């Protein structure tokens, strides 16, 4: 949730974090889930940011007002935001890594934004199951598999939670070839 | 044996390896069931006048 | 089609008044997002419709916003075969010389009953108003010695009626008015029943809501009307048709006692129970049986006969002196609007 | 397409549901069935439940009949088929699909049947569209949508 | 009614949207009710079974 803060005056919408600071004179427009919970990857600050002012009077930010008279006009609304970034997930677990029994295996995650702490977590789902046994001391962004024998096959899934605790993950199927 | 023509049901067929299933796994029937419209008793005995 | 799968699917689309249509889209008549997106749904209830009426002032903004839905609907083929062998004496050294032949014959017609007898069972497990008759809450609560037994009467037919046309089922046939010849009556039927060969002691003898005949057998209305055929008689609005070959769940009911009045009744583990019997009807448009590589008919047979001789040879048999012959066929139905569908589970007389 | 379809036909219902609660809500001859008086008071248990009896619908065109309410059906005088019957509904009555089943077994001043259905009258009566029947001198149209109060 | 759709392209295209990608569609009207006889509506209330 990224509380928004209007200041009238210099038509500024700061959008700090849940725990930020209405600037003097930006008073509280409302708040909003930057990755909507519903269709997280397909709306941005300025979504948010237009429809907590478009419920808010022009004549008083602070006051509410609707269509007939609110601020609508974002030509003019500087938005700021003064909010932890999205925790995104430049590299992601390699979709499927086929390996034989021997075979070493790096799975790797790069994650930038939240808060700075990125804790990282590596689960792993054996073949036809359904719980996700996670991988004891893996905390790493990195599994490296050496060695992997027919069992380590299955898939692999990380969680890069961040201080917060927004967490982004990524999951990779290792495949293992085994001989008699 | 390779088998299973159709694994809908999260059943990887044979042929099929990791990281793969099969294209389609059903048909798509163009036709869609579709609700008509509701019968009207009311507006039909109406009058207007108009303003 | 082939290299297509086992399974076919469609769209639903589902009206905006309904109250199947959620949508998180949705906007109230002063700007606030309440939670449902159908206006006031599928409710006939005054108050409802009153507080969520779409109104929008003057100078209207971004008030009064709907959604839509659609939902999707599969069904699949399922396969089936048998077959039988025979030595060559068997057909060499008989008594009878087309001995082949009848029993080719005795098998293909019982191909066919099997396809028939599946397509009932399919038909009576997808069934979108499954209803009891008398008093019963569940299949194992429909029995026929309690203090209120489970028979099919006048009100439960007629609440029948009433289910099927509230879903919108349409209607099969139309009224016949009467004609000029005496002891005639006028039927008021436009469904069509499908009871089996054991309710028709019970239906013949239902005694209206006032204990009349509520029977009119089709001798009373040939002249001026169509006769379907299966035909016995009508009932209320239910053009009746027997089914000789009615499938009838057997030990789904009660516990049979001694005050058993005379209902039939099956054994299961022991202790009797009472049997279920359906009253079928199935609308217009509900379901469709997807043929594979069946070309036009519902079901196409593959007959596979390998002759006893030098075609069945092999290591098994250095001799070669029996054969076989196998049917086979794929079968499945996509049961598109499963709401035309009414059944009546009740007993019957023994 | 669609959803343009589900819109129009949206907006058409609803505008006839509007239709359906203001008429009603305008209604000037208002009587409630058994011992009632008011809608707190209309009840189902008890020895006088709500339900329409042939005595309601007699008071019911008593009121129309002083109110000078105009006729709009005549009366089916008989046809020459076998087993028709002839018919006094005069004024026409629009039910909702519950009250249905209570008005097909519901029985006339001396113990009998008295809901004469659309199939005894039809060589006559040019019967109208949702059209069930008459019962005593009002002719019965069924509303597939018919509002009520919950 | 009245419909005004506005498909996504030039015609929504504008400031607060400088790409033109959410359309929009619809519909109003008017309605009212003059009851001038109210004694020629009789509305009768009951209870009906389950």
């Amino acid at each position: 949730e990224l509380k928004v803060a209007f200041n009238k005056d210099t038509y500024v919408a700061t959008v700090l974090d849940a725990s930020g600071s209405v600037p003097s004179g930006s008073v509280n427009v409302g708040t909003f889930f930057h990755p909507d919970e519903t269709y997280p990857d397909s709306y941005v600050i300025y979504h948010g940011v237009r429809e907590l002012l478009y419920k808010r009077s022009e004549v008083d930010p602070a006051q509410p007002g609707f269509w007939p008279e609110n601020i609508t006009n974002m030509q003019a609304v500087t938005i700021d935001n003064k909010a932890t970034a999205r925790l995104v997930l430049n590299t992601s677990l390699p979709r499927v890594v086929s390996t034989i029994e021997g075979g070493k295996v790096t799975l790797s995650v790069v994650a930038l934004g939240g808060k700075a702490p990125l804790k990282y977590k590596w689960e792993f789902r054996a073949p036809n199951a359904s719980t996700w046994t996670a991988v004891s001391g893996q905390t790493t962004a990195n599994l490296v598999l050496d060695n992997i024998d027919a069992d380590k096959a299955g898939e692999y899934k990380v969680t890069v939670t961040d201080a917060a605790g927004t967490s982004v993950d990524s999951t990779a199927l290792v495949a293992v070839g085994a001989y008699p | 044996m390779l088998n299973y023509n159709a694994p809908i049901d999260g059943q990887k067929s044979s042929i099929d390896g990791a990281g793969s299933d099969q294209m389609n796994t059903f048909y798509w029937l163009k036709k869609a069931i579709i609700q008509a419209r509701k019968d009207q008793y009311f507006m039909p005995l109406a009058s207007v006048t108009n303003m | 089609p082939k290299n297509m799968g086992k399974t076919i699917k469609v769209y639903e689309y589902v009206p905006l008044l309904d109250d199947r249509n959620i949508n998180d889209q949705g906007i109230d008549a002063n700007g606030a997002h309440i939670v449902n997106g159908n206006l006031y749904g599928s409710s006939k209830d005054i108050g409802t419709i009153t507080s969520k009426l779409p109104l929008l002032t003057e100078n209207g903004g971004r008030v009064n916003r709907v959604g839509f839905t659609r939902l999707s609907r599969e069904g699949s083929i399922h396969k089936f075969g048998f077959f039988y062998e025979f030595t060559q004496e068997s057909l060499d050294f008989d008594s009878d010389d087309q001995l082949k032949e009848h029993l080719s014959r005795e098998l293909m017609n019982g191909a066919v009953q099997i396809t028939e007898a599946v397509l009932q069972k399919d038909l009576l497990a997808a069934a979108g108003t499954v209803l009891y008759a008398g008093a019963a809450t569940s299949d194992a609560t429909i029995t026929g010695e309690g203090s209120t037994p489970s028979v099919i009467t006048y009100k439960n037919l007629m609440r029948l009626d009433a289910i099927l046309t509230d879903n919108r089922t349409p209607t099969q046939t139309t009224i016949i008015t009467g004609s000029r010849l005496v002891d005639t009556k006028v039927i008021g039927g436009t469904r069509v029943m499908y009871v089996g060969s054991e309710l028709v002691p019970d239906l013949k003898a239902m005694k209206d809501l006032f204990g009349n005949k509520a029977f009119i057998e089709i001798q009373h209305y040939g002249d001026a009307g169509t006769l379907m055929n299966g035909e016995i008689g009508t009932i209320d609005k239910f053009r009746i048709i027997q089914v000789p070959e009615m499938l009838h769940w057997a030990g789904a009911g009660a516990a049979a006692t001694d005050a058993n009045p005379g209902y039939r009744t099956s054994t299961v583990n022991g202790t009797e129970h009472y049997d279920v019997y359906p009253v079928l009807v199935v609308g217009d448009d509900s379901f469709t049986t997807i043929g594979f590589q069946t070309d036009g008919k519902s079901v196409k047979f593959n007959v596979m006969t390998k002759m006893p001789g030098k075609e069945t040879a092999d290591r098994n048999d250095p001799y070669g002196e029996t054969g076989f012959s196998s049917i086979k066929w794929y079968y499945g139905i996509l049961v598109k609007r499963p709401e035309r569908i009414a059944v009546m589970k009740a007993v019957a007389p023994l």
